[PDB]
């Protein structure tokens, strides 16, 4: 019979939502996290193809996905792995140094926990068409309504339909997303929501590397590349396919005891026929090649040596969470006490074809000739393949509890992982099987003041597995992390702000640096300890302002590879810090009319992994304009405008070797109409 | 720091996560959409009225 209690554990300090997500209209989630904080997203520049990101230095799972998607781990390996778009998630939260050990198998450090878009209960029919610059028109369509009068059953139809013309001259972006999702719901203490993905994407898009020359040093003309250049082929082609569906279910029975369990099978799959660029002939790698020696020592520095890739994979990913809440409390310390176990079955086939040095021609940079090209030629001399088979096995208990006593509230879990790994070379007959069994645990203590301050610490470990494989079937080792977060954050019950701040010791073991000199197939290597520090602010001042700015401190070394030891990762920044607000001119003349502009910076960063050359530091302004048709008679309808790098600048994101940068991304018009019935 | 606090409190909301219910302290209004503010619910501050189970005091706004 009391005033009902608020919420006072630490939630929701990063999370994107709809109300959010349909104003920024994120083109990838790429975006939408754009301004959060503890990320740097625009690491590979400007591609769709994959959704990576660097949170505390470490990237994404294996170099795969660390990102969870209604639960479970996602899926991915060995390049083939699944991409969402934003119009199909509700909530798109980041998850900053995670306390929970069902995140234990994922990294110690950072998280990010898509949702799906859940039935309602109410009435939703929106259509959204949003179109602009290069050739970019996605149209959506989201249905979402009841089917009886108590509700009980409820449906939701999302889809999308976007097909957009790359920056690089000659390259398609097409994406065709539908995801059917439904929702049953008896009593308060029942739920059996049943999801789905479904999305055929026959151009990803592009992924090729330029040279560090006219990138970001003057090329020997003098001059640098340009913003769109394209050094593969006519004919590169890039597809996708992904399939998921799956469910997630929780039961409460008695006031102490509740059921969840979650699943997903799914079945992705791509191909690959592109082109990507070596480096020039000046570059210290080729220097072997036979086409690049063929030259004058003056003609090596504007000839690209490139290679080729053929590609065909195939995943059938399972996953299950099954976990048990046992909410009692023992004397004055009560209790919620997490029981779980988890599953995971994988199964790639790489049925590939690579090229070596000199596999294709050269171009001549002055004058590009970018023709087509016979990816279906086998020439035994410059090409080899790769037909591998993969195969995932994992199964961990975990058991957390969150204890509360007064106004002190101890996170702790303990997690024991039986992972398996089986890969078959089909030439060489190899089949290499690694058992791994590892104890991973994550305790976190914080006290809980009144207003809403609350200074935490906390000991984070990791069992992350190794997604990747190297040339010939090589299983790498998976990767244990472990961290030291200390911090504050503050969860005001009253006010609405919200500051948190925090700095971290995140060491991960068995990390893999790619590149073994010569080909992308990744390389083993040493461990990597970072530090660094976070702050995030999210407030409204006042009700037609909403402030929103992050500043991150980012601090890596190499920690026992003796080559690089003693050198920060390349396309890792060391400040990083972004900025946004928007004004709403509600209650007057333009009433309707919501303005918003924010800003990005990104600290310099290094290129290769012996830090030769430096990418300089860059800031990019984006801005928007949105207004509701309240005047019109259309209630909950707005046409809006997206400008992203608003003075359009030219910069390099990232460099992962002298061989390989990434331009920037130019100057984006979007108009958004989206429409409620 | 924000212009308003804890005085500029009008209504407060009723809610449900992990089967039990909660209370959030709301604000202004815009269209179908409250300013909760104890963050831990909706993850932000704008949340539509949707997200909750029954407004109750948010019967007199305008």
């Amino acid at each position: 019979k009391t005033d009902t209690p608020i919420q006072k554990v630490p939630q929701s300090i990063s999370v994107v939502t709809a109300e959010e997500m349909a104003l920024h209209q994120p083109k990838s989630v790429k975006e939408a996290l754009s301004y959060t904080p503890g990320v740097s997203v625009g690491t590979r520049g400007a591609s769709n193809t994959y959704d990576h990101l660097i949170i505390r230095g470490f990237a994404a799972e294996g170099q795969s996905q660390n990102n969870y998607l209604n639960g479970l781990k996602l899926q991915g390996n060995f390049y083939n792995d699944a991409v969402i778009d934003p119009y199909m998630l509700e909530r798109a939260e980041i998850m900053r140094g995670p306390v929970s050990v069902l995140y234990g198998k994922s990294s110690p450090g950072g998280l990010l926990n898509m949702v799906s878009k859940r039935p309602t209960t109410e009435p939703l029919k929106e259509v959204q068409f949003k179109a602009g610059t290069d050739s970019l028109f996605q149209t959506g369509f989201d249905f979402s309504d009841s089917l009886d009068d108590d509700g009980v059953y409820s449906y939701r139809l999302t889809g999308l339909a976007r097909s957009a013309n790359a920056q690089q001259k000659g390259s398609e972006e097409q994406r065709y997303a539908i995801a059917p999702a439904f929702t049953w719901r008896p009593d308060d203490k029942t739920n059996f929501t049943f999801l789905s993905y479904f999305q055929n994407e026959p151009e990803t898009g592009y992924y090729g590397w330029l040279p560090k020359e006219g990138t970001v040093e003057p090329l020997p003309n003098g001059k640098r590349l340009p913003t769109d250049f394209n050094e593969g082929a006519k004919n590169n082609t890039y597809s996708r396919n992904e399939k998921m569906v799956g469910y997630s279910f929780d039961h409460e029975f008695n006031d102490t005891f509740t059921v969840r369990q979650n699943l997903r099978f799914a079945e992705n799959k791509t191909s690959q026929n592109s082109v990507y660029g070596y480096g020039v002939c000046s570059d210290p790698a080729n220097a072997y090649s036979k086409q690049c020696a063929a030259l004058a020592p003056a003609d090596k520095g504007h000839y690209l040596a490139r290679k080729y890739v053929v590609d065909d994979e195939k995943l059938q990913n399972f996953s299950v969470d099954t976990q048990l809440q046992s909410k009692f409390a023992t004397g004055d310390i009560d209790h919620t006490l997490l029981t779980g176990v988890d599953f995971m079955r994988m199964r790639n086939d790489i049925n590939a074809w690579f090229g070596y040095d000199d596999s294709v021609p050269l171009l001549n940079l002055y004058n590009p000739v970018n023709t087509d090209f016979d990816f279906n030629a086998k020439d035994p001399a410059n090409s080899g393949p790769y037909r591998i088979l993969n195969k995932q096995k994992q199964t961990g208990v975990y058991v957390q509890d969150q204890a509360q006593w007064d106004k002190v509230l101890v996170t702790l879990g303990g997690r024991y992982d039986w992972a398996d790994q089986e890969s078959l070379n089909r030439v060489a007959g190899t089949t290499d099987k690694r058992d791994d069994k590892q104890f991973t645990w994550r305790g976190g203590v914080n006290y809980l003041f009144d207003n809403g301050v609350t200074p935490y610490f906390s000991y984070s470990e990791s069992f992350e597995p190794s997604s990747q494989v190297g040339k010939d079937g090589n299983i790498f080792a998976p990767s244990k992390g472990k961290q030291y977060e200390v911090g504050v954050k503050y969860v005001p019950e009253d006010r609405p702000i919200v500051v948190t701040g925090a700095v971290y010791n995140l060491t991960k073991t068995n990390n893999l640096m790619a590149d073994p000199e010569g080909s992308f197939f990744s390389v083993e290597g040493g461990e990597i300890r970072a530090r660094g520090v976070e702050i995030e602010a999210k407030a409204a001042l006042s009700a037609s302002v909403n402030v929103v700015g992050s500043y991150t401190y980012t601090d890596a070394e190499y920690t026992t590879d003796t080559t690089y030891k003693g050198n920060t990762p390349a396309q890792v920044p060391k400040h990083m810090a972004s900025l946004w607000a928007d004004y709403t001119f509600f209650d007057g003349p333009l009433s309707g009319l919501t303005l918003g502009t924010g800003g990005r910076y990104t600290g310099s960063s290094y290129g290769d992994p012996a830090n030769s050359f430096k990418v300089g530091s860059y800031t990019v302004v984006d801005a928007l304009v949105r207004y509701d048709l309240a005047r019109v008679g259309m209630a909950g309808s707005n046409v809006a405008l997206h400008v992203n790098n608003l003075f359009d600048r030219e910069y390099v994101a990232s460099c992962f070797n002298t061989y390989g940068c990434f331009w920037g991304a130019e100057r984006q018009v979007v108009a958004t109409a989206t429409f409620r019935f | 720091c924000s212009t308003f606090g804890p005085k500029d409190i009008k209504c407060e909301a009723y809610y449900m996560q992990d089967h039990v219910k909660y209370k959030a302290n709301v604000f202004d209004r815009k269209g179908d959409m409250f300013l909760v503010s104890p963050i831990m619910a909706y993850g932000s501050f704008w949340a539509p009225v949707s997200y909750f189970t029954e407004g109750n005091t948010c019967e007199g706004v305008f």
